[PDB]
C-alpha cells in the first residue's frame, strides 16, 4: 500500500516508523519547518522525499500529490488544514491520529487542555478524515489514565506510547481493507482552539486545584502558567495544592503559598520574568513578597 | 503679561494659575492635552486653554511663544524607573522637545522660566546644594539612572549659553519636593510634585507597603506648595530684574527627613485622619544620593523669600486633601 | 564541605548532581541564560540559589561570593572567565571539569575540535584552576575512545558518562583534602578558540576524510558543516567517505558524491539553505546538481 | 481604542460610528470638512469631530494618526465618469493623498484598515473573485477608465510592502455594492455606497430613465450595510489578530443581479411604496466587466462572518429610507 | 544638443555615445559612478563625464537636467531573481528614483527619452506586442515576479500623464533583447543588454550548464545593437517631431528563437570559434511568458526604421567580442 504522509513532532515520527514497520510504501512526507523528534530528519535519513510548504491547499500541491498516486493518506500531528481536494485523492481514504478520546477534545492541543480541565483520562484515536475536521469515524481508540502528578511532558510520552501500540495493530488492519468504523456522536463532541498566552494566565480567585492543573498543563517544556506581582510577570513551573484571606494574597513565603478562591497554591518552583528558575521561597524574595 | 504654561494640567499649573489669576494683570495661556486638573479655570476670562502636545506640535507652540511674554515649560518625565526602562523617551521629551521651546524663546526674545531639577547636583558632597558653587557628581555611563540628571543639566548649560551669547532672558528654578493639594499622578509627564510623598500617600491609600530602600536613611527636604508657588510667582514678577540669568533652588531646608521619618509622619497623620477607615490597614515598612538639602541664599537675595510652613502642617494638609478627593467607588 | 558552583549544560547538571551525591553543600550556582539539561531548572528544583549574571568579574559578585564563604569552588562547563579575585576566595581551591585530555585541547569546544581533527580518543579532566585558563594541575583524567561513527552528539553523551564516573570518585577524594595533582606540560598543550561559522565551511580541495570529520564534528544538533553550490548554501548533515576530477565537482547524484582533494565525499543527508533535511539524492536535485 | 475615520461624513462613517458607539470601549475621531451626515453624534461623549481635508492638511492629519490607534481612510473619488473626465484629480486624491496617510501609520506604528476596491479584479475571468488567487485584468493604457482600478491596486501593493518590510499592521477590505440608509451623494468623494443603486433610486426619484448599458446584462452583487458594517466592525475588533495582513472581500455573493433585474426589483418596490405618488411616472428602461461576484472565504475564516439579509429586504429598506428622507420642497 | 545619459557606464551608454560623437552637434553628458566601460571617450572634447548616483544625488542631477536638452535615464535593476529577492530595492531604484528624474524634466521643460520594458506586456496573448493596442497581462499580487513589470508600466502612465497635463515632451522606448559588443555585467543596474544572451555566453565561458526552464520552449526576439542604437539615435534626432508622445518597441521580430534554439546557435558559434579552447567543455543543456515578439509599426512610422542584421551575424559578433575581451588570467 502506498501512502503520502503529513506528519510532525514525536507523533509524526512514530507514525512514520509504524507505517514503515507495517510495510507501507511512503512516497512523500509533508511536514513543517520549526524537544521532540524531527520528522524531516527522519524522512531525510530514510530517503523519503519531504516537503514543508506553509499551506498545501492549492492546486500546485494537489497535483504533486496526485502524481504520487497514494492509495491512502495519513495525518500524524500535521498542524494545518489538508483540504478535501487532496484527501479525496486516496481511494482507501485518509486517516488522522488525534491525541484525545474523540469526540471529546477535537481541535488543538488536546494534551494541554485535558490537563487544564483536570481530566483523569485521555487517549489516542485513529479516525477517518471527513469534510469536518476531527469528526470522522473511529478506526480505533486507546485510553490512557492521567495521573495526578502527570504534567504535559509525562502525559505526552504516555500518549506517544499509546499511539505506538495503537498503530502497530491498526495499520496492518487498514492495509487489509476498510474497517467498520465507530461514528462520533456530535452531541458529545467538544472542540478547543489554539491556546493563547492568556490561556495560561493564573487567576487567583479560582480554586487552587484548577490553578494547579493549569500549572501541570503547560509545565516545562511548555511556556508555563503565569501571573503578576503588580506589574512583574512571573511563571509558576511547579506547584502543590494546599487545603481565609484575599485571593492572590501571600499566605507564606517559605514555602511560597498563595491564597486562592478555595484552598492555597504553593509555588514550588518558578521564575520572575525571563529570569532563571528557582525554588518558590527564593522566587518570593526575588518578587519582593512578604506574608 | 501673557504667561504661557506648557503642561498646565497638573499641580504647578493649578497652583500657579490660581495665584496669577488673583492678580489683575495676568493672562494665562495653559497648554495641555487635557483639562480635568484645571477645569474650574476654563470659564475664567483671563485663562486661555490651549490644546497641545510638545512632541507633536511645532508651529502651534511656536505661535504661542510669540504671542506670549513669558514661558514655563513643565512637561518632562521624572519617574525614576522610566530613566532605566524608557531612557530614550525620557531623553527625547525632557531634552529634545524642551530644547525646541527654548529656541522659540531665543528666537522671539521671550523670557523663559525653566524647571531645572534638584537631581542635577547628584552625589554632591556639600551639605547644602548651592546653585552657583556646588560641583555636580554623577556615576559612570554604566549607571543609566543618571541620564535624567545629566539631560537636565545639559539643558541648563544650553540655556545659560543662549543667555550669554544670544541675550536670552531666563531664570532657572529647582524645586525640592513641593507638596500640597492636587498632586500630579505618579506617571504624569509634568514637573513639580514630590514623587516620594505621592508614592507614600498612595501606599497608605492602597494598603501597599512603604519601601525603605536600604532602611530609608536617605534624607530629603520637603516644601509646601504655598511656599514654592509664592517663590515662583516672585520669579514671574521679577522685581528689579533681579532674577535675570539666575539659578534658584526653591525648597525648605528645615523640612528635612529621611524616607523612614517621612513614612512615620505620614502614618501618624493618616491614623489620626477621620477618613482613615475608608482605607486598608497599614501593610508596613519594607526594607529593600544620601542627602539633598538646598542652599536658598539665591531665593533670599533675588526674591526676598523664605519658607513659612512647618513640616507638620504641609504633611497634614497634603494628606487631608488627597484623602478627601479620592473616589471611593474607584 | 561548602561550595559555590559555576555550571551550565549537561556537564553542569551532572556535576551538580555529583556534588550533591558526594555530600557537598552547594550554597549557590552561577549559570547562563540560554537539547541539554538546564542547570537553572535543576537548581530551582533542588532549592539552590541560582544566578546568571553575564559577567562575574566585578566586585559586586566577588563580595556576594565571599559572603557565601565557599570552602571550594567548582566550574562545570561554565563559559566565561571567573577571575582570580573570585577563585581565591576558596581555601581548598577551585576545580574545573574540562572535556579533553588536557593539556591537549584547552579552550573552547573540545568536543567538536577533537572530531574535526579526527582524534581517536578524548576524555574528561578535572583540574585545579590557576591564573592561566585550563592549565592547572590535574586531579584526575579519564580517557574515552572516539569511534569512527561517533558524531558530536554521541561523543557528548560518552563524555558526560565519563565525567559522571570521574566525579563520583574524585569529588569524595577532594572532600578528604588536597590530592597530589599532575602538572600539565606546557610544551604539550594545544588551545582552541570559539568556533566561527567559517570553521564548519567545507573546502573540497581537502581530503574526503577530513571533510567527513568536519561533518561529524558539527552534525545535528550542532549547526552542520556547509558549502555552496555557486551562491546557494547547503548543509551536509551526514556523510560517507569513498576511495580523478576537479575537487568540488559532482561525481554522481544518486548517491550524491562530491570529488575531494583525495577520495570522494558522499552527502548522505543534507539541506539546501534553511530548507528541510533530505537524502543526498534529493538534495542533489534540489540544488540543480548533475553528474 | 481610538478609531480615526477620515471622511466620516457619509454612509460608512454614519453606520460605522453608530456601531462603535454601541460598544463601551471606542472613541471615534471623525474627520471631515462637514458634519451634516452625522450631526446626531456631535454631542456624543465618545465621538470627536475633527475639521479636515486630506488634500489640504499635512500636520493635523499626522497628529490625529499619532493620537489614535486605528485608521480608516474613506476619502476617494470612485465616480466612473470622473476616471475619464478628471483622471488626474482621481489619481491625486485617491492615490497620492491616501499614500501620505498610509506613511503616517507606518511611521507611528498604527493599524490601518484600508478600503481597497472590487474594481481591482477588473476583467478577471474567475466566477468568484478571490483576494488571494485571482489574477487582475485590465485593458491597455488607451482605455483610461482603468486608472482608478490600477491606482487602488498599486496602493494595495504599497500597503503590502510596508507590511512585509516595515511591520505595518493592516487589513485591506473590498466592499461589493453596500447599500442601506444614508447613502452617499453620487459625487461625494467618500467610499462605500453602491453607486449603481444610488443612481437607479435617483432615476425613480427624479423621473429620469434607467440606462441599461448594452441591455444591462452585466451582473453585480449587492450587500446590506448591516452585513457589511458587521464585517467591518469585526475587522476592527480583530479577534485573535486573525485579520493581520489579510485582504477581505465583503459582499453577499447570493445577492446577484444584472442591472436589468436590479432595475425591475427597485421598480417593483417603488410602485408598491406608499410615498410613490410624490415622484414622477417611470421614464422607462433605456438601452445604451460582465460579472463581479466575491469569494468570501477570507471573511468566513477571519471574521466568522456570513451575510444574513436577502436581496429583497435590503432593496426595500434602502429604497424606503431614501424616499422618506427626500426633501419634497427641494 | 546636450544629451544627458544617466547610467552611461554600460552597453547603451557606450554604443549611444559612439553614435552621437560621430555627429558634430552633440555634447554628451554621461553620468555614472564609474567610467571603465567608456574610458576611451573621457578625453573626447564633446563627451563630459559626470560623477553621480541617482539614489544619492538630488541637486546635482537636477542641475544637469536643467543644463541639458534631452535626458536618457538608463539606471534600473532588471535582474529577475532580484524581483523576488530584493523587490523593495528594485521598486525604489527603478520606480522612485526615476520618477524624480522625470519630474526634473517636467519642471525644466526638457525632453525625456525613457526605456520602458518589453516586460510591460506580460502574458499578453497577441502574437505581436503592440504599444498602442495590446492589453497588459500580469499575475495576481501573490506572484511577486511582476513587481518589475508593473513598476515600469506605472512609470509609463505617469510619464503619459505629465505629457497630457503638463506638456512634457517624451518618447518611450522598449528594447527587445539588444545584443552586441560591450554587454552589461549581469548584475549591473543599467538597462539595455539581453540578460538571456549574457547568461548563456557566460555559461559557455565558465563551463556551467544552460538551464532550459521547462525545456526552454519560450520564444524571444533578439536585436543587434547596431539596429537598436540606430533606432534610438533616430528617436534622439526626432525628425518632424514624429516621436513626440510615442511609445516605440525596438526589436527585430524576425530574430525569433526559443531559449533552446538560442542555446544551440550560441553553442555552434562557440565550438567554431578560434578561442574556444580557452574555455571549458560544454556542461550541457539542463531541463529545469511563452512569446515576446514586438510589433515595430511605430518604429516604421516614426523613425522610418527597420532592422538590417540577421540572427546569425548578431550572434557571431556578440560572442566573438565577448570571448576576445575576456581576461583569461581572471
Amino acid at each position: 500500500m502506498k501512502t503520502v504522509v503529513f506528519a510532525y513532532h514525536d507523533m509524526g515520527c512514530l507514525g512514520i516508523e509504524a507505517l514503515l514497520a507495517a510495510g507501507y510504501e511512503i512516497s512523500a512526507i509533508f511536514t513543517h519547518t520549526d524537544f521532540y523528534g524531527s520528522v524531516a530528519r527522519l524522512a531525510a535519513e530514510r530517503g523519503i522525499p519531504v516537503y514543508a510548504p506553509d499551506n498545501v491547499n492549492h492546486p500546485l500541491w494537489v497535483e504533486r500529490i496526485a502524481q504520487l498516486s497514494p492509495d491512502v493518506i495519513f495525518s500524524f500531528y500535521y498542524r494545518h488544514l489538508i483540504y478535501d481536494e487532496i484527501l479525496q485523492l486516496a481511494p482507501a481514504g485518509a486517516f488522522n491520529l488525534h491525541g484525545s478520546l474523540l469526540p471529546k477534545y477535537r481541535g488543538r492541543a488536546p494534551l494541554n487542555w485535558v490537563l487544564v480541565n483536570g481530566e483523569t483520562e485521555t487517549g489516542v484515536t485513529l479516525h477517518r478524515m471527513v469534510k469536518r475536521a476531527d469528526a470522522g469515524a473511529i478506526v480505533a481508540q486507546l485510553r490512557i489514565a492521567i495521573a495526578p502528578d502527570d504534567i504535559a511532558i509525562t502525559l505526552h510520552h504516555k500518549l506517544c506510547h499509546a499511539a505506538r501500540q495503537l498503530l502497530e495493530q491498526t495499520l496492518p488492519a487498514i492495509k487489509h481493507g476498510n474497517i467498520l468504523e465507530i461514528a462520533q456522536r456530535e452531541n458529545e463532541a467538544t472542540c478547543f482552539g489554539r491556546r493563547t498566552p492568556d490561556d495560561s494566565f493564573l487567576e487567583w480567585h479560582k480554586p487552587a486545584s484548577v490553578l494547579h492543573n493549569m500549572v501541570r498543563a503547560v509545565a516545562d517544556p511548555w511556556p508555563g502558567a503565569f501571573s503578576y506581582v503588580g506589574n512583574q510577570k512571573f511563571t509558576v513551573w511547579s506547584s502543590r495544592v494546599h487545603p481565609k484571606a484575599q485571593p492572590g494574597s501571600v499566605i507564606s513565603v517559605a514555602p511560597l503559598l498563595i491564597a486562592c478562591g478555595d484552598g492555597a497554591l504553593e509555588i514550588v518552583t518558578g521564575q520572575a520574568g525571563d529570569g532563571i528558575t528557582m525554588q518558590g521561597s527564593q522566587l518570593a524574595q526575588t518578587l519582593g513578597l512578604v506574608q | 503679561m501673557r504667561v504661557l504654561i506648557l503642561g498646565v494640567n497638573g499641580f504647578i499649573g493649578n497652583h500657579l494659575t490660581e495665584r496669577l489669576l488673583r492678580e489683575d494683570h495676568y493672562e494665562v495661556y495653559g497648554l495641555d492635552i487635557g483639562s480635568d486638573a484645571i477645569s474650574r479655570f476654563l470659564n475664567h476670562p483671563h485663562f486661555h486653554f490651549v490644546e497641545g502636545d510638545i512632541s507633536i506640535h511645532s508651529e502651534w507652540i511656536e505661535y504661542h511663544v510669540k504671542k506670549c511674554d513669558v514661558v514655563l515649560p513643565l512637561v518632562a518625565i521624572a519617574t525614576p524607573i522610566e530613566y532605566t526602562r524608557n531612557p530614550l523617551r525620557v531623553f527625547e521629551l525632557d531634552f529634545e522637545e524642551n530644547l525646541r521651546i527654548i529656541r522659540y524663546c531665543v528666537k522671539y526674545r521671550k523670557r523663559i522660566i525653566f524647571p531645572s531639577t534638584s537631581e542635577v547636583y547628584g552625589m554632591c558632597s556639600d551639605k547644602y546644594f548651592d546653585e552657583d558653587h556646588s560641583n555636580l557628581i554623577v556615576g559612570p555611563v554604566n549607571k543609566p539612572r543618571w541620564i535624567y540628571s545629566v539631560s537636565k543639566q545639559l539643558l541648563d548649560r544650553v540655556i545659560w549659553a543662549y543667555g550669554e551669547k544670544e541675550g536670552l532672558q531666563f531664570t532657572l528654578f529647582r524645586p525640592f519636593n513641593w507638596m500640597g493639594p492636587r498632586l500630579d499622578n505618579l506617571n504624569a509627564a509634568r514637573i513639580g510634585s514630590s514623587r516620594a510623598i505621592t508614592q507614600l500617600i498612595l501606599n497608605l491609600v492602597e494598603g501597599s507597603p512603604i519601601k525603605l530602600i536600604d532602611g530609608g536613611k536617605q534624607k530629603r527636604c520637603f516644601t509646601d506648595i504655598r511656599d514654592g508657588i509664592e517663590a515662583l510667582y516672585r520669579i514671574i514678577e521679577n522685581a528689579g530684574n533681579r532674577c535675570d540669568g539666575e539659578i534658584i533652588n526653591i525648597g525648605n531646608p528645615e523640612n528635612e527627613a529621611s524616607i523612614e521619618e517621612l513614612g512615620e509622619m505620614l502614618l501618624a497623620s493618616f491614623e489620626k485622619h477621620p477618613l482613615r477607615h475608608h482605607f486598608p490597614p497599614f501593610a508596613g515598612f519594607r526594607v529593600v544620593v544620601e542627602h539633598r538639602k538646598p542652599s536658598i541664599r539665591n531665593a533670599h537675595r533675588c526674591l526676598d523669600w523664605e519658607p513659612k510652613i512647618d513640616m507638620q502642617e504641609t504633611i497634614d494638609e497634603t494628606l487631608d486633601f488627597f484623602l478627601r478627593t479620592v473616589d471611593l467607588t474607584d
